[PDB]
RNA sequence: UAUCCUUUGUUGCCAGCGGUCCGGCCGGGAACUCAAAGGAGACUGCCAGUGAUAACUGGAGGAAGGUGGGGAUGACGUCAAGUCAUCAUGGCCCUUACGACCAGGGCUACACACGUGCUACAAUGGCGACUACAAAGAGAAGCGACCUCGCGAGAGCAAGCGGACCUCAUAAAGUGCGUCGUAGUCCGGAUUGGAGUCUGCAACUCGACUCCAUGAAGUCGGAAUCGCUAGUAAUCGUGGAUCAGAAU
């Protein structure tokens, strides 16, 4: 019963890592509760597009912090061995 | 009623009425009524002769009127007689420029004004 | 009108030590050469001696004096006041 | 009555209907105390007296703009009657809000004032150009 | 100043070696210095913009 | 962005049950809200009228209908439009100096004139105490709980978070209660005197802010002219980018 929340800024690097975390644990251990999205806290900025005049412009910007659950139950010795060894994603912060 | 030096606050609360004094304000208005034991929601026309008496004697011990205005005049006179620009600023009858203001400055002043 | 902008001038050779004496109160009269410096808080209560060009005169700085230069309290010329010179 | 529900809205400034209905019903109360008549009846008559029948419009017919008399629609007579009553009330000099409405609803029944002057002025503009009546429209 | 910068004096007074403080090398300000550079917050900036400080660069957003 | 469904849930909620210092808080469970992804959905098809047709008008069904609502996007070309001080570039021109360093001075100088803005005159109001709801945002030397000192700004001490779990926060109007009477006034705040805080190396022409004192003009405005058709006008307050700090 090990829950793994995977968070990051880039949406893709997460799907890659999260998917790997699952696929690898799909063999040695349980099928995992399956990778999920969860609520993503968004941070947006609204600054002027053009440096002058056109006051009526200032576009919208956003930096999202995506999350994941995965959650792997019924962990076996090899279930963890497949985790500790392989770790690619760098923009992904793991929390087991 | 009359309290300090020349002041006639009429038809108003004991607080706002005293606020019309050059010396005391809101902060002093509350503290004085609390020290003399007077209701702040009572009109000046409802105050007894005994309440006003205790109000005059206490508010009496304070600084106000002319004697204070002379202290101000003296303060402005001391730096005025000296070589301080601030004092000359108080007069402002001095040269604002860069040419001479003493004489030959009618091109900006206009017709000669009386001394 | 005076002038400052945002660069008040205080000679470092009369602003750092004056802060030293602030270690535990103040220190006996001091002597500075550059009267160009302007008076400020810290210098209050202390007795600085300005150079008239001949000697150093003791100028007891006060809060009311803050803002003016040390030279303003150190007269250059010397007028006797040929008379009873009273008050 | 929907008329009263509509009159309470024009007096609703900033969305304060709770206070609005407070001044309205307080006016009808003092209205029955000052006048021996039902507050409702005295209300309707007040709005009926303030309504125009024929309005003259300006139209360019060939050379110049002629003033042609035309009939008014029943949907605008209700709005104007309501609007001109509240504006005239805010014109009175009595501090009491509910009192300004009670007196206005009474004087409106008696008939006399500025609102009446405008009624006569419009009535005069009409018939004065009866030579343009054949353009009933 | 020249008197306050007694720090230059390797041997401290009655106080233990801990007495030795810092003082900026350029301006000589004890308020806010940066050990690594030995310069104060005011000098590190002026020296930074000039580019006289090697490896140092202004952070961007 | 508006309705619905499928996948998923440490956000959510006795919706349902149990415990409850009755705070989802806990047990617990995913319904609901929400978060994310994919998908479903309008197309004049149906009804009546008119018409050669297209199509127009009315109507039912329906969450939304006739491009449902808001973005990005701007044709061949025009003004020889703006910028060679963003940068690149042809020609031209200077290379002890139209190069460089340093100290000290202004752009915020005024009798006036103009443009663009701000603050105004109250009781469908102002003030004091108490008290109820929001969204979107920001935080490493930074946001700063809590405590203590000060009328206050602020200062000393100091927990927690790195942050949809700690903080900035108190939302304001609103609601309940009490107070003020029409006078230049408890309207309005200019100006000026005194004291002080904060940023900054350093604020006497050039700061912002706090407290006390002072407290003007102004009681709604001569000739013209400007902004808008729905949650929009109008009105009220809040966070952010730039950023040590003059944004009304």
């Amino acid at each position: 019963r090990i829950r793994i929340r995977l968070k990051a800024f880039d949406h893709r690097l997460i799907d890659q890592a999260t998917a790997e975390i699952v696929e690898t644990a799909k063999r040695t251990g349980a099928q995992v509760r399956g990778p999920i999205p969860l609520p993503t806290r968004k941070e947006r900025f609204t600054v002027l597009i053009s440096p002058h005049v056109n006051k009526d412009a200032r576009d919208q910007y956003e930096i999202r912090t995506h999350l994941r659950l995965v959650d792997i139950v019924e962990p076996t010795e090899k279930t963890v061995d497949a985790l500790m060894r392989l770790d690619l994603a760098a923009g992904v912060d793991v929390q087991i | 009623a009359r309290i300090a030096g020349i002041n006639i606050p009429d038809h108003k609360h004991a607080v706002i009425a005293l606020t019309s004094i050059y010396g005391v304000g809101k902060t002093r208005s509350k503290a004085i009524l609390a020290a003399a034991g007077i209701a702040e929601d009572v009109k000046i026309s409802e105050l007894s002769e005994g309440q006003i008496d205790t109000l005059r004697d206490e508010v009496a011990k304070f600084v106000v009127e002319g004697d204070l205005r002379r202290e101000i005049s003296m303060s402005i006179k001391r730096l005025m007689d000296l070589g301080c620009y601030r004092g000359l600023r108080h007069r402002r009858g001095l040269p604002v420029r860069g040419q001479r203001t003493k004489t030959n400055a009618r091109t900006r002043k206009g017709p000669r004004k009386p001394i | 009108p005076r002038s400052l902008k945002k660069g008040p001038f205080i000679d470092l050779h009369l602003l750092k030590k004056v802060e030293k004496a602030v270690e535990s109160g103040d220190k006996k009269p001091l002597r500075t050469w550059s009267r160009r410096s302007t008076i400020f808080p810290n210098m209050i209560g202390l007795t600085i001696a300005v150079h008239n060009g001949r000697q150093h005169v003791p100028v007891f700085v006060t809060d009311e004096m803050v803002g003016h230069k040390l030279g303003e309290f150190a007269p250059t010329r010397t007028y006797r006041g040929h008379a009873a010179d009273k008050k | 009555s929907e008329l009263l529900a509509k009159f309470v809205n024009i007096l609703m400034v900033d969305g304060k209907k709770s206070t609005a209905e407070s001044i309205v019903y307080s006016a009808l109360e003092t209205l029955a105390q000052r006048s021996g008549k039902s507050e409702l009846e005295a209300f309707e008559v007040a709005l009926e007296n303030v309504r125009p029948t024929v309005e003259v419009k300006s139209r360019r017919v060939g050379g110049s703009t002629y003033q042609v008399p035309v009939e008014v629609r029943p949907v605008r007579r209700n709005a104007l009657a309501m609007r001109w009553i509240v504006e005239a009330a805010r014109k009175r000099g009595d501090k009491s809000m509910a009192l300004r409405l009670a007196n206005e609803l009474s004087d409106a029944a008696e008939n006399k004032g500025t609102a009446v002057k405008k009624r006569e002025d419009v009535h005069r503009m009409a018939e004065a150009n009866k030579a343009f009546a054949h353009y009933r429209w | 100043r020249w008197n306050a910068v007694l720090k230059l004096q390797t041997l401290p007074r009655d106080s233990s070696p801990s007495r030795q403080r810092n003082r900026c090398r350029q301006t000589g300000r004890p308020h806010g210095f940066l050990r690594k550079f030995g310069l104060s917050r005011i000098k590190v900036r002026e020296a930074a913009m000039r580019g006289e400080i090697p490896g140092l660069k202004k952070a961007s957003w």
